[PDB]
């Protein structure tokens, strides 16, 4: 009913299951083939990729006036490579 | 044809030198292998094509890969192909709509110069102060030369280019600017075997687009005298699109000029072309989705005077369209307001064509045209109807 | 016995932004002519004496028609709901309507540019994007991390005038 | 309407969804639910007032748009008697 | 039996929940004329069948618009005498649905709801089903081949 995730830098975080489900990597990781550690991932983007689990689950086939997701130009080329790994 | 051997590839090369074979590379493809002969040279295309192949992908990688230095072999590169002597026409009465377009001999080689000269002029760098010694003036004066080439796929790539130099370059705008209207007005009067207007015209739809406010006089003249005379075109069929579009673009800037332009556009009417009129009045239907109010209580008498005209037509396409005029909205609105000067001049018009035209269809769309004047203040119809049918017992008395 | 009928929905926009649309989708398809394949149609070919005017777009073997309407409502009064839009998508004499929400995105299939395959591994070493993305409308949805992560780093350029939008042409404001 | 929350000490972190009117009770029920520990050895955190086991979102000022899928409202955990506010920050890029 | 599933979607889904959750609904008329005049010309195109007829959710940017069918629905007034019963078949968003109405002629307003209509999806055609799905399935990012 809830995923651990444990941030490379040293962070852990947990989101339910149903949450995690929109991302293929970590459903193709664990249903299937518990623990998934997240290796080199800094804590920050962790946090900001979970964010983004909840805002889209919230946000999903529903379509209103959602708001934006920012994301701050100096934090972007990280995001970028876990978002690649993850997606 | 000296020996071409091949060197070694930029991936291959380090930081040195690479320049040196950057700008080798440069002059080992100025040489100007001719593709008009059928069977010859056959290994000494494929190393120059491979080669600016390669380079395609040289400029679109890395970043750092142009320097200064570099800047008079890419222009000597450039300049050895495009500025060719093009090849005359192969009919002097070559139809544009109706025969085949002619192809050109040296495109499979043409095609990646072109790529490269876009891929260049959107480098990231691009310092233009470094380019404005190089691309001087006269490197844009042969350039629209070439406009005039016949092949389809070479202007679409040559407009890009234009639109690139006269978006960066900020030195030579004036000069762009009155080189194009120079050009037009050779194309009003003269020889006119011009065929890359229609591609000339889609950039002067994005220099107007940009015409700061209020107008100036430079940009005034150019409606009354480049502009509106381009519709006495002979292959205005191809280009009013595009002509269309910068006459009502314009207009929208600065809406004083409703009333020139207007009148400007009742000059020229079509005499002896169906085809011509039927596009023509689409032109003026246009503009009064846009007119003012204010702007109609000047212009009632000589357009309107040429629609009653043209309902009278020989040909029903010519009809068709305007007998269409009074199913809008906003037309049926000013004229409703202007009804006592409107209503004099087409109702002796309307009224004729209802009993002698063959085609029911036309007759019954005219029925919806005098019953819309009913909706209205039908007392001057009936003060019309009751003299106008006097009017028809003087033509009875024309006919006692 | 009532006779038969069909019912549509339509949207009761003013003039301004009509005659803005018509401009606009003009513009594109003939001046800068990135949209080639659409086709624009006159008052005068439909039935209805209500049409103003249809657009019909070619998505691969399919087709999206929006529709204008002139003065409903109108006669006296104001101008404030004269026009009124419809979208509708046909094939084999199959139709449902859409959302504009939808249809912008189904418009944006088969048509402008947007990041290729090797966009997103090409940002990781430098090896410069190209194409880029021209049309921000086109992913009002939320879509994957990556595509929102790239948006930031390339912030895409804006087209001279606007590019065409089924949303902008579809929106209250006067309400709120 | 709902809101979502943040809970923050040493290296552990919650994520999670409740209603409107919920007091304090639905989020302590779940963060048992989660970590299998009794119920009221805890205490929540906002600022330095102090959480009561009857407080609400309203009765607290906490509103829909203060808590946003993008921003959700931190407030931490705590469970031997008391421990301190060891709020650790996330990591820095490296400037 | 995706039918069901579009209908569950009615919590979640924009275009089920802003135009079928019980919202009043108003017939816009000419507007100008004085309150028995409109009443008139309502009742009038009512009968004949040569006219339109708007409808408001009185605060939004949608309508709904009958045209005649020369430019299963049905629009009766006898029943329940001083009401308008409006019927409107319609196919939104890929799925069939059914719109049902009424309006007071004396207030010029009433109710609307929408709801789901069972046996008529069957005999249309599984395969525009079936590619409406596919084509709304797609996402343009990363999608093209260089």
């Amino acid at each position: 009913m809830y995923v651990k995730l444990i941030s490379s830098d040293g962070h852990e975080f947990i989101v339910k299951r149903e949450h995690a489900l929109t991302s293929g990597t970590i459903k193709a990781m664990l249903s299937g083939p518990n623990e998934v550690n997240f290796r080199e991932i800094p804590s920050h983007v962790l946090s900001k990729v979970c964010m983004y689990f909840t805002y889209k689950v919230r946000y999903t086939n529903s379509s209103t006036e959602i708001p934006e997701f920012p994301i701050a130009p100096e934090i972007a080329l990280e995001l970028l490579m876990a978002a690649n790994f993850l997606d | 044809q000296a020996e071409l051997h091949p060197l070694p590839q930029l991936k291959d090369a380090t930081s040195n030198e690479q320049q040196e074979l950057f700008c080798q590379k440069l002059q080992q493809c100025c040489i100007l292998f001719d593709f008009m002969d059928s069977v010859s040279d056959l290994k000494s295309k494929e190393i120059k094509r491979a080669t600016l192949n390669e380079l395609v992908e040289y400029v679109s990688t890395n970043r750092g890969v142009i320097v200064e230095s570099a800047y008079s072999d890419i222009v000597k590169m450039i300049s050895a192909n495009i500025f060719r002597t093009l090849p005359p026409s192969d009919n002097p009465d070559f139809d544009p709509e109706e025969d085949e377009p002619t192809l050109e001999a040296s495109w499979p080689h043409i095609q990646l110069v072109y790529e490269f000269f876009l891929r260049f002029l959107e480098s990231p760098d691009f310092q233009p102060s470094i380019a404005k010694r190089y691309i001087d003036q006269k490197f844009v004066q042969q350039l629209l030369e070439l406009f005039d080439s016949e092949d389809p796929r070479e202007r679409d790539f040559l407009k890009t280019v234009l639109h690139r130099i006269y978006g960066k370059f900020l030195g030579l705008r004036a000069f762009i600017r009155k080189q194009i209207n120079n050009i037009f007005l050779r194309f009003i009067y003269e020889t006119e075997h011009f065929n890359g207007v229609a591609e000339l015209l889609e950039i002067l739809g994005s220099i107007i687009n940009g015409f700061a406010l209020p107008l100036k006089a430079e940009h005034k003249q150019f409606l009354m005298k480049v502009l509106i005379p381009m519709h006495t075109a002979k292959g205005l069929a191809l280009f009013h699109a595009q002509l269309a579009y910068c006459v009502v673009q314009f207009l929208e800037k600065d809406t004083t000029l409703t009333e020139p332009v207007i009148r400007g556009l009742l000059k020229f009417w079509p005499k002896t072309c169906s085809q011509k009129e039927v596009m023509f009045l689409g032109e003026i239907e246009e503009i009064l989705d846009v007119i003012e109010p204010t702007q109609f209580k000047k212009i009632e008498e000589p357009l309107f005077k040429q629609i009653s005209k043209c309902v009278s037509s020989s040909h029903f396409q010519v009809a068709e369209r305007a007998l269409y005029f009074w199913n809008n909205e906003y037309i049926l609105s000013l004229i409703e307001e202007n009804i006592d000067k409107i209503l004099p001049i087409m109702f002796a018009s309307l009224y004729k064509i209802s009993k002698e035209h063959w085609n029911p269809t036309i007759v019954a769309l005219v029925y919806n045209v005098l019953k819309t004047l009913m909706e209205m203040n039908g007392k001057l119809f009936d003060d019309l109807t009751s003299s106008y049918k006097a009017e028809r017992q003087r033509e009875k008395k024309k006919e006692l | 016995m009532e006779n038969r009928w069909q019912v549509m929905i339509v949207w009761q926009v003013d003039r301004m932004r009509i005659n803005t649309w018509k401009r606009l989708v003009k513009h594109h398809m003939y001046i800068s002519r990135k949209a080639k394949d659409w086709f624009y149609r006159h008052h005068y070919e439909s039935t209805n004496p209500k049409i103003s005017s249809e657009v019909h777009i070619p998505l691969g073997d399919a087709k999206l028609v929006i529709t204008t309407y002139w003065g409903l409502h109108t006669g006296e009064r104001d101008w404030h709901l004269g026009q009124g839009v419809s979208i509708e998508w046909r094939k084999k004499r199959y139709s449902t309507q859409v959302d504009p929400d939808l249809a912008d995105q189904l418009i944006h299939l088969h048509y402008f540019d947007c990041f290729s395959e090797s966009a997103i591994r090409n940002t990781i070493l430098g090896r410069i994007v190209s194409p880029r993305c021209e049309y921000q409308a086109g992913h009002n949805k939320v879509g994957s991390l990556q595509y929102l992560a790239l948006a930031a780093l390339i912030k895409p350029k804006q087209i001279k005038p606007p590019l065409p939008s089924v949303r902008k042409l579809t929106e209250d404001r006067w309400n709120k | 309407m709902d809101v979502f929350l943040m809970i923050r000490r040493h290296k552990t972190t919650i994520f999670t969804d409740a209603k409107e009117s919920s007091t304090v009770f639905e989020l302590k029920r779940i963060v048992e639910g989660i970590l299998k520990r009794p119920p009221d050895e805890q205490r929540l955190y906002k600022d330095d007032q102090l959480l009561d086991d009857g407080k609400t979102l309203g009765e607290c000022g906490f509103t829909s748009q203060t808590a946003r899928p993008q921003a959700p409202a931190t407030v931490g955990l705590a469970f031997d008697t008391f421990e301190a506010l060891c709020i650790e920050p996330f990591s820095s890029p490296p400037e | 039996r995706v039918v069901p599933d579009q209908r569950s979607k009615f919590e979640n889904e924009e275009f089920f929940r802003k135009l079928s959750r019980e919202c009043e609904i108003k017939y816009t008329g000419f507007r100008d004329r004085p309150h028995e005049e409109r009443q008139a010309r309502f009742q009038n195109a009512c009968r004949d069948g040569r006219s339109e007829i708007a409808f408001v959710a009185t605060g939004t940017n949608l309508s709904l618009q009958f045209f005649p069918a020369s430019w299963r629905e049905y629009v009766d007034l006898e029943r329940e005498a001083g009401k308008v019963y409006l019927k409107a078949p319609m196919i939104l968003n890929g799925v069939c649905v059914i719109w049902k109405g009424w309006i007071d002629l004396q207030r010029l307003d009433g109710m609307g709801c929408l709801e789901f209509d069972e046996e008529r999806a069957q005999q249309e055609d599984a395969l525009a089903q079936q590619a409406f799905e596919e084509a709304r399935r797609r996402t343009r990012e990363f999608e093209d081949r260089d």
